[PDB]
Order: structure tokens, then sequence, then C-alpha cells
RNA sequence: GUCUAACACGUGCGCGAGUCGGGGGCUCGCACGAAAGCCGCCGUGGCGCAAUGAAGGUGAAGGCCGGCGCGCUCGCCGGCC
RNA sequence: UAGCGGUCCUGACGUGCAAAUCGGUCGUCCGACCUGGGUAUAGGGGCGAAAGACUAAUCGAACCAUCUAGUAGCUGGUUCCCUCCGAAGUUUCCCUCAGGAUAGCUGGCGCUCUCGCAGACCCGACGCACCCCCGCCACGCAGUUUUAUCCGGUAAAGCGAAU
RNA sequence: CCGGGCGUGGAAUGGAGUGCCUAGUGGGCCACUUUUGGUAAGCAGAACUGGCGCUGCGGGAUGAACCGAACGCCGGGUUAAG
RNA sequence: GGGGAGUUUGACUGGGGCGGUACACCUGUCAAACGGUAACGCAGGUGUCCUAAGGCGAGCUCAGGGAGGACAGAAACCUCCCGUGGAGCAGAAGGGCAAAAGCUCGCUUGAUCUUGAUUUUCAGUACGAAUACAGACCGUGAAAGCGGGGCCUCACGAUCCUUCUGACCUUUUGGGUUUUAAGCAGGAGGUGUCAGAAAAGUUACCACAGGGAUAACUGGCUUGUGGCGGCCAAGCGUUCAUAGCGACGUCGCUUUUUGAUCCUUCGAUGUCGGCUCUUCCUAUCAUUGUGAAGCAGAAUUCACCAAGCGUUGGAUUGUUCACCC
RNA sequence: GUCUACGGCCAUACCACCCUGAACGCGCCCGAUCUCGUCUGAUCUCGGAAGCUAAGCAGGGUCGGGCCUGGUUAGUACUUGGAUGGGAGACCGCCUGGGAAUACCGGGUGCUGUAGGCUU
């Protein structure tokens, strides 16, 4: 037969009844989609960071001593 | 459209670009049997019915032409298949047009 | 027609007025003050609705105002040329023509 | 009326404003974008490759990927009543910095300097942005005359 | 009439909730007094858990208990569980410690007493210490049950990683289309 | 208007790295019992503890460091976590 | 004329004498006539000087029983009290347009923290308590204005500015 | 990436975040304002917001929407539109 | 092989497979300076085309106008000057471009092979289309770089089955070999009802479920078309605008026409015309009382108060309507 | 003051015309064997350095056009929000806030980073 076409107005209150408004922010996030060359390289940095501890911490025990002394030695 | 008979491109089996010869594709017939055809026959068997639905309302007026590429390196037999956007006419390696001198 | 896709087609051609438009300006000799409005009041009976009639505060179809217009012409800032009068600023490069004869 | 079309109603949007139909001045190419400073998205027209969609013309959001010559951007797209934090790629000719954050950073620097100076002088000044308060009570000297008499203009007709 | 909206009037975090067998009900009738009249937030949380349903008090696996009680600074402290303790066969090292849980499985009880620790029922604990005094509190993992791999983004969306409901795992069940770009499209 | 049976899903109630008398079997004792109790059945077997492949199939952690193998990518005992 | 029929009164009765009769006036009345009994033809079948007529008050496919409560996106109805919360008639896809699926809107079950039984001491440019939060995140949010910095090209206006 | 020092920054409000299962609906209608088709229609079709739908009370005599206005059962006083 | 059988014979739709696709698409506008947005709203286009009309690199500038030059003329060809896109970019329109994205050459296949990410429509599913990177082989250019189709916005397609290419792949059932078959990947064969059924009529012999969500009547809203007036006054009325009329304009009324719409009934309001009977309205054909006139009388025309009382007999059609004695 | 190479803003920088010229600085200009390319050493390319600043170029002048920026246009046009405000309507007034653009009349006519000269 014949039907009557739509009408679209209450779907503005429908949302705001209790609709959220923010994307639920967070601190450091998922590196999905970064430039994969940078991804690989930064990963090598990370792997040799949590390796190279006789590199990292054995060349940062120095800075630990230095800051832990100077932050008082200003006095 | 139109395409020349010989063009260089990536020959996957080779591992590099090589020259290729192009032959436009045409369909086959039947392997000799194929369990699709085989069940379709045993389904047609017996009294009655057209089992699998024949197809009558046609609406497309040109088939997606396909170029078949053959390598040319000795003992690189490989042949690889490639597509081309639709067309209502096709030619191959024909007579090329020079411009700036066209007369009606 | 049967509303199954009704949409009209060109016919007649009208003009849209605005409150404060000027649908007719008659120019003549000042002696004809009571012929101007007398005649022009007839048009009030051909047009739809009500249209106030009015006597201009200007010399003619010029941009200008009451007859200090002609003083300005004497000053030569207004040049009588055609159905209207041509304005003249004091700009322009004729700073030798304005010398020779302004 | 119409539906899907990658650029609908962008006859005026992407239009290279009303005299600058020239080639791209190069500084927009030469600007340095980093990871995580607030760009904003205004589409050009001459670039022809990599435009943001017209839904993102004007929105502004963080930047998180940096390719050769096009950056990724995180912006908030409005959809039905949820709000999505969508990610896109944009050729760098359509983005530019946004002073919104930079002014905040400048006023951060002055706040911290003022805090340090309060450390030095012992006095606790008021830190930034108390909002605009109501007017104070001041004396208006009227030496010079008695005030002007102001009175309505009688009607006149200028058609 | 005010213009407040009412759909959040009543808090669903029920107050005296499901409490059906007399032993647990009596434990509640005991710790209710402590919760009222002792500032020990530890008793608040313990009582708030004595209401939960078993799907919200999963069983504290003894290997988890061991590797969460070994951590530094937590010597000679009673480790308290509101759920139950099921022994693990992933662990060979005889335990070392002292617990306090509702129900403890027979194997784990055998091995604890062999270890020379103790078992404490919540009455024993309360009379031992009217509040949290050197007591560590744990919980078995509560995102453990199976149905969580069913929940989430509905499978078939571009990057779900959820388990649909299919009645086997054979090759012919769901892996047909919408799974392999050789069959129409992939997730 | 799950009316009843069979699915399946989730919540909730009661018994744990297992769980389950499920079909059979045993006391003879048959009003009450067509129940109740018992078992190398203790479980063939279901469901679970292990995924993935179309299929042959493969199937869950490293770290310090002694040397010799150019510590050469690396390996073999090392002592240890 | 009996017999057989059944034209016109659009006559009568029309909860009737009758699930089709009556009164008059009507065609035929030795031929293709009217009629009793016997016998045959059976349902997609017979039989029809053919109107889809007749086949037991039923025929453009009879009656009975079973499959069988066939089936329906379609109308009808869908039985005690109070208390609490409370919409949709819009998106997309559909042999889709009186229908579903999906989103949205809805209720219920709960959870993770806030920590206002906040003593017998002792502060925040972080809120609450204020003895003070060892035990304490004032963290977070907004259908709102404010201060900044951005985006558009409608209203208005223009042609001695292009079309 | 590891270590160190400095605390929270504009007004007004207020507890937030998070999961599972899920009935009804997918014939709307009207009004201030904007707007297309028509000569216009209690006509057809759109945007915002609010209502009627799902809702009673005072007032417009009478009424789906207009104006005021939001309901447990009552006593006293006071108003809105009128 | 309609003798006999089973079954189908789209949707949208100002009531109805009549017309037309608003059924997939893309541009401009409506569209109200986020940006979404409706009607069988308006102006339009597509189911293609291109070995270059792709990719680079170099070199030139187009439209038209002005002055000159033998045939040569309004227009061939040559030269100078002006030359802000007025031209060309395959096609609709919009955007974009001037040592280019146009014009001419030169070289070439990046129109290739391979994972993932994102945009576009939305459930933020796919197909289509596009964005930006990464790994290979390349192209051009000195080189920097640019290129993975067309300067951007359209130009195309699921399960099943068939067909072709791919690795010295897996399986082919107790084992081995070989044919063949099934596998795994990528393309193609197509579903224009364009998320993708395989399909002709007629029912005036019709049937059942429903619908006033939807027509044919009256009833309502509207009054374009139909009818009745009013205003303005160039003229006709020999003379004279208004005795009587009235063009070019314009404002209303009435619902005695015909439309437009779907609100009320589809588990029913009996729907043409005629016959008989009552009553009502007035914008009056006749009559009572009046003004006016191009009114001498006689007739007749305009207007006022006014529905108390009249408004016929017949031929022809069913006639309403008409026509004639 | 000023020029040279690369530029950023891309008209306060453009266009027209006249005047002025603090090196060989750019450039005009003289040739074509080498390199190169054209029908033409006009262009491109190469090799030069006799004269020239006539031109470009720079600076200046213009009751110049243009352009940028101010006024007047105007609290007008316009609009968020309100009413049991007027009007038969078409439209309009008011309360509350925001607030433009022509015509017309002023002013201005490149600034500047970098590396490198000269004071003709
Ligand atoms: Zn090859």
């Amino acid at each position: 037969a014949k039907s009557k076409n739509h009408t679209t107005h209450n779907q503005s209150r429908k949302w705001h009844r209790n609709g959220i408004k923010k994307p639920r922010s967070q601190r450091y996030e998922s590196l999905k989609g970064v430039d994969p060359k940078f991804l690989r390289n930064m990963r090598f940095a990370k792997k040799h960071n949590k390796k190279g501890l006789k590199k990292m911490q054995a060349n940062n025990a120095k800075a630990m001593a230095a800051r832990a002394e100077a932050i008082k030695a200003l006095v | 459209v139109n395409v020349p008979k010989t063009r260089r491109t990536f020959c996957k089996k080779c591992g590099k670009h090589q020259p290729h010869k192009v032959t436009q594709y045409k369909k086959g017939k039947d392997s000799l049997y194929a369990q699709g055809k085989r069940r379709y026959d045993r389904k047609q068997s017996g009294y009655g019915g057209q089992t699998k639905p024949i197809f009558r309302k046609k609406a497309k007026t040109t088939k997606k032409i396909v170029l078949r590429l053959e390598c040319v390196e000795p003992n690189c037999r490989s042949k690889r298949m490639l597509a081309i956007k639709r067309c209502k006419h096709f030619e191959l390696g024909g007579d090329k047009k020079r411009k700036g001198q066209v007369i009606q | 027609t049967g509303m199954r896709g009704a949409f009209g087609k060109p016919q007649g051609t009208v003009a849209r007025v605005h409150i404060g438009q000027v649908i007719m300006s008659i120019r003549t000799k000042l002696q004809n003050k009571e012929h101007v409005v007398e005649a022009l009041r007839r048009a009030k009976f051909k047009f739809p609705g009500r249209q106030k009639i009015h006597i201009s505060k200007k010399w003619g179809f010029t941009k200008f105002n009451a007859d200090e217009f002609e003083d300005m012409v004497a000053e030569k800032r207004l040049i009588p040329d055609g159905c209207g009068v041509k304005y003249i600023p004091n700009r322009g490069p004729l700073d030798k023509w304005r010398a020779l004869h302004s | 009326t119409n539906t899907k079309g990658k650029r609908r109603g962008t006859r005026y949007m992407f239009s290279r404003p009303f005299r600058k139909h020239g080639v791209v001045p190069l500084a927009t190419y030469m600007r340095i974008y980093k990871k995580g400073d607030i760009v904003d998205i205004k589409g050009m027209g001459t670039v022809q490759k990599g435009m943001p969609h017209k839904c993102y013309h004007g929105k502004t959001g963080r930047v998180y990927n940096v390719t050769q010559h096009a950056v990724g951007i995180v912006v908030n797209k409005q959809v039905k009543g949820k709000i999505l934090a969508k990610r896109i790629n944009v050729r760098i000719e359509h983005i530019k910095h946004s002073k919104s954050r930079d002014s905040f950073l400048k006023r951060v620097k002055e706040n911290d300097q003022k805090k340090k100076e309060a450390k030095e002088k012992g006095t606790w000044v008021q830190l930034k942005r108390q909002p605009a308060p109501p007017r104070e009570a001041h004396f208006v000297r009227t030496n010079g005359k008695e005030p002007e008499l102001l009175e309505p203009i009688p009607y006149e007709f200028m058609a | 009439g005010v213009d407040i909206r009412h759909n959040k009037d009543r808090k669903v975090r029920r107050k005296e909730p499901k409490s059906q067998d007399i032993y647990l009900r009596l434990l509640v009738k005991l710790y209710r007094f402590l919760a009222r009249r002792t500032n020990s937030t530890f008793n608040q949380v313990v009582l708030k858990r004595l209401f939960m349903s078993r799907t919200n008090r999963p069983p504290l696996s003894l290997s988890r208990m061991i590797r969460k009680m070994k951590l530094p600074g937590r010597e000679n402290k009673t480790a308290v569980v509101v759920g139950t303790i099921t022994d693990d066969v992933r662990v060979q090292e005889v335990p070392k410690l002292k617990v306090c849980a509702l129900r403890v499985t027979s194997r784990a009880r055998s091995r604890i007493l062999r270890a020379g620790g103790k078992i404490l029922t919540f009455d024993q604990l309360a009379l031992d210490s009217p509040k949290g005094c050197g007591t560590v509190l744990l919980s078995g993992p509560r995102k453990g049950r199976e149905v969580y791999r069913h929940f989430g983004k509905a499978p078939g969306t571009p990057h779900s990683h959820t388990k649909p409901y299919v009645r086997s795992k054979g090759r012919k069940f769901e892996r047909a289309r919408g799974r392999r770009a050789s069959r129409g499209y992939k997730n």
C-alpha cells in the first residue's frame, strides 16, 4: 500500500539520556601503527636496555652516586 | 584498451624483473572430472527437478580481461596471471599511434 | 499534476519589493507639484496593498540632496552630463587641468 | 539529499582562500612537527594527495606518528552519541601548530618563575588567572563643563 | 516537584546480601559488630567480601599463595583468604606458612600441617586479633573463569580476540568465511 | 505463557586438580522401598588441565658467568638465581 | 384439456403452507413426447441438445474418515494486591515497507575505589575532616558560562569588484 | 630507559569508574522558530527544542498538544495562569 | 509432449507492476556560516576510456585582441606587442594548475611481487574506493627526490561450483611407484532487484486471512478551476468616464461545479435518476412599496426594503443536463 | 648608505609613465675553435672583456590606478533568548544580549635572515 516516510528528532535526547562524552583517556598507550622502522629500532633499544645492565646500571651507578651526593652537597 | 606483447616486470620465480610475453586468457572446460561436476551429475540423476539454480538475468556486458605472463629466461618456464580493468574492446601489440601529425 | 511528482513550470514573472523600496520615480518641473502626486496616486489603485507616496529631498535621480547640489555644481565638483550628474572628487591626476581651468 | 561521496559539499571548504591560489609557500613544508604537540587540521586544496576528510576539517588533536612527509593524528570524531578517538594520516601540508597549548606553556613558565621568586622574597603572591571581577568605586572628575544634554531625534523620512 | 533524575536512586551493591547457610550467616553476625565498632578498614573489606557470591570469591590457588607470600617484608604474617584454598601440583616445595581461610581443601590442609604452619578459621582469626594486625589479605584470580574469553567485543569485528560459542573445534565449524581471505574476507 | 521434555547461554545456591552411581553389580526381605545404602565397578567415559594446522605434524623461560672452541653468530660442560 | 413445464405481473408469503410454495394470465399437448421398476457410468472421475449445468437442500473438482490441533509476518482474548525503575516509533541490512536482524533507548544482578566510629593530638598552592585524616587519590566528571587559539561562508551586503 | 627535585594551578556544582543478562519499540503526532513541494489545506517533506503519546490538577465553557503547572494520604497559610 | 502435474508471475509508489528508478552510484543546490540531514524536490553524469590519456626528466604557454606581410579574402601562414587563467586538463559539475597538473619531445613499465595500519559508508561488519609507512625487484633524472594507475571526488560484486598460475608443497586410508582426485594460496567466470532467489498470464466463476495504515460515495480543511460581486476609470454610449457598461490592473466572497488530501467506517452507512412530502436560504423571474434611466406614453433596463405567496402541461433520452411546442 | 648569492614572509613588494646612478656588482656587449643545439651561436652552451649603464636593476616623482590600513557608512542592516506585545493578514515595535559590508573621506607604498663586497 502506501507508507509514510521517517521523521528524525528524538534521537538527540536519546543519546544524552546517559551518554558518555570522553574517550576514557590513559597514560602511555599502544604503539599500533607507528612507523615500523622506528618500531624495530626502538625495540632494539629496549632489548639492549633490559640487557646491557652491566652496561646500563654499571654506567649509571655513577650517576646514582652523583645525584644522591649533590642533591645534599648543595648545602 | 591496448597493451604491447612484451614487457618487463617482476617474475616471482626468477626473483627479479625479467621480460614477459603476454597472452590474453580464455577459460577451460573440465579437468576431466571434478567433484563439483560429479555431485552435480549425481544430483541431476533420477526423476525430476533442476537441482542447482540456472542463471538467467544477465546484467554485465564485458568480462574482466586477463593477461597471462610468460617468463623468457632459459628454464624459467614460469607463467603468472594478472588482471586489467574492464573494457569493451581489446587488442594486443597492435599498431601504435604517433601524434602531432593526425589528419582526419 | 496528479501530485505523482508535482513541480511547476515557468509562468509569468514577478518582482519582489522591500519595505522602503522605490517602485516609481517621476521627474519634472517644480511647477507640477500637484500634478505629480495627483497622477501618481492612481498607481496606488493598480498595485496590491498600500504604498505611501512621497516627494524627494533630492534634485533628481541623483545621489544628492537639496539644491545645495547646484552650489556644488558651481564649485564644479558636479558635472552635468547625461540624465544624471557625474561626481568629481578632488583626487585624480589632473592637477594641471585643475590649474589651467577648474 | 545525496549520500556517500568522499568530498561532498567541499566546494568552498577546500578552496585555497580568496587570493592565494598560488603554489604552497614552503614554510608549511619546513615546519618541524614532533611526537605529541597539538596540531590542528585545516585542509588545503592544491595538495591533492592525503587530505583529511571533511569531517576533520577544523578539529584538532594530538600527533603520534611521523613518517617521511605525513604525520598521523589522533582526533575526536563525533558520531552517534558516543565520541570516538580516531586515528588518521595527513600529509603535512594540511596541518599546522595550534597556539592553544603554546600560550598555556608560556603562562606555565611565568607561573614557575613567579613561584621561585616567591621562594626568594617570602611573600605569597596570587598565582595565575583569577577571573574578571566587578568594577571598583572610582571618582569621575567633571572639571571642564556640566554634562551634555542628550535628547531623541524627531522622525524624518529618508526613503 | 524537583527536577532530579531517579534512575540511580538505589545502589545495587546490596547491604545484607545473600546469606543462606547458618555458619557463614553467623560469621557475618560476628564481623558485623567488628565492622561497626572498629576503625579497621580491613574488617570493612573482609565483611564486604563475606557477602559475595562464589563466582566473585574464586579459589586461592596455593602456588599463587606461595609466590605472593614469599615477597620481601612479609615474614611471620597470617595470609587471609575470603575464598577457598585448593592445593597445586605445580609446586613441589613443601609450604612454610600460616593461613586463615574459609574452606581449605583436604590435600592443601595435609600439606600445610606437614609444613608446620597453621589453619585459622575466621573465628580463630577474630579472637587472635580484633583487626588487621600483621595480616596480609589475598584473593584468587577473579578474571579466571572461562566465560571471560567469550565476553568482550563480539567475534567477527576487526580486532576482537574473543571465543565464540561453537559446539566443537573441528575444521568445518566456523572457519569458513569471515575467517580466511580465501573465503570472502577475514575479521 | 520454560505448559512439559531437550538444547544452549548467563546469574545465583550447595559438594575442589579434578568432578560425576552415569549404566550395570551387591546386601535376599517386596507396607512403608519400585526408594535408601554399598562397589578392583572408581570408572572405561563424559566435561576439564593444551593450542594450532586444510594436512603430514609440531606443541609453553631464561639470567649472571669459568674456560676452551678467534667468546665468532654461536656451541659444551661449568657454579649459582 | 389432463400431463409436462414455468413467461409476465419484477403480483402473493418473504422469523413463509414451503431452505424456492401460491393466484391469475402463460409455451407444448402424436413427437426430438410424459412416466414407474430393473441395469450401467464414480470424483480430476461420470454425465451434459453445452448454462460450468447435474452428481442426494453441497459442484469453476461431492460426502466420510484419517495425516491433523495442518500453517500465518494476519484480527480476537491473554485471570491476585501493593512497592520500585521506565521507553520506543530513529541508524544499517534484508522478495524489506502490517515483518526480523542489528545499534540506540530499559530493568535487574552486581562488582573496583571514595572512606563522612572523621579520640586519649595536632593542617592543605590536594579535598575532606578540622586532635589530625600515620589509616587518607581529591582524584573525576559536566547538554554550563570564562580566558586563549583555531574552523566554516548561511543571514546581511556588492555589481563604478570577476560569472 | 634508569635515577633525582619540585605537588596540583579559572568561577559552580557532584561520588565516580566498570562488567554480564536482557523484555518492549523500529505505523508516530503537534507547536515557537528556520525551510522545500505546491494556490492553499486540519496537505506532503526536513533541522533544533519542548510536549501529546505514557499524564492526571487550575485556567482557555467545551478540547491530545495552548498558559500555568508536575501528584503518597491530610490540616493551616501563600501564590501562577487566570 | 499445457493431454496430465508441481510451482512462480519483485519492491518503491500522494489508492492501484501505466509511466519513472528517486532500487547501486558521483557533482552542484535545498543545506539554515560542526556537519549530519527529508520528498517520484531542482540542474546533471556513469556501467565506459587510455601503451598512454601511466611514471619520471627537460623545454615552451594557452583564450582572445591590436599593427603589419604576394596572391590570402571575416578566417590559412609569418612577425611584433598586450596578454592572471578568461584556454587545456577523456567524459557530468565542483575543486585544483602557469618555467605545471597544460603543449612538445626523450626514456620507460611503480598499471609488478609481499605482511600489517588507517580513512571512507556503520553495527564504526564487508565489498568498493583512498590515505601513510615497511620489505623486495625496478623506472627516470646529474642529482635532491617523484612513482606501488589515471590531478581529487563515481567507473564496480559474497557462500557453492568451474577455470587458470604458484611450491620439485600436504593428502589420496596397511605399504611403495605412477595416473587421477581432494587440499592450500592468489586472479578470472556474476549475481544491475547492484549484501548477491532461478520463474509468464487470466479470473465478470472466484476463495480465506486482514486493512479504513489504502481507493470508489456524503461528511470535513483548501478554492486553484467553477459562480457571485467590489475597487481604479482609457474608452463605448454621435456630445458624455460612472443612464447602462468596462479593457489593461487588483481585493474578496460562496461551496449550487470540478479538483487536491486521506481524518471517520472494509467484523458494511444500501451507492444514479424519477415519483410523493415537509421545510429552509436569497444573490428576486412574477406580485405589495419604492428611487434611477439617453423615461414623452407604452413597454424594458439598473438598484433598494422583502422569501408572505406563486414558479406549469407535454414530444425525445434512464437521464441529472439539454432541447423544442 | 648601498650592492651580490640563497631566501622567509609573498603587492606597503603590482602596473603605468618621467627623473636620478657611490667600481670590473649584477648586466648589456665582442666572438664560436673547444662542449653543446637550434632553420637562425636569436635562445641554450662555450670562449672572452672593446665600448656601454642607452636597457634591465636600484632609488625617487606621480593632487597616479592598484594594494594595505583607518575613519563615515552604523549601533543601521542582522540575530541568540521572552511575552496572553500590535496586525485580519503581509509584516512590525519592545525587553535582553552580539553586531557587520558598499558608496564616501583619511593615511602608507616593502620588511627582513643568512654568507659576501664597495663607498666612483
Ligand atoms: Zn622468470
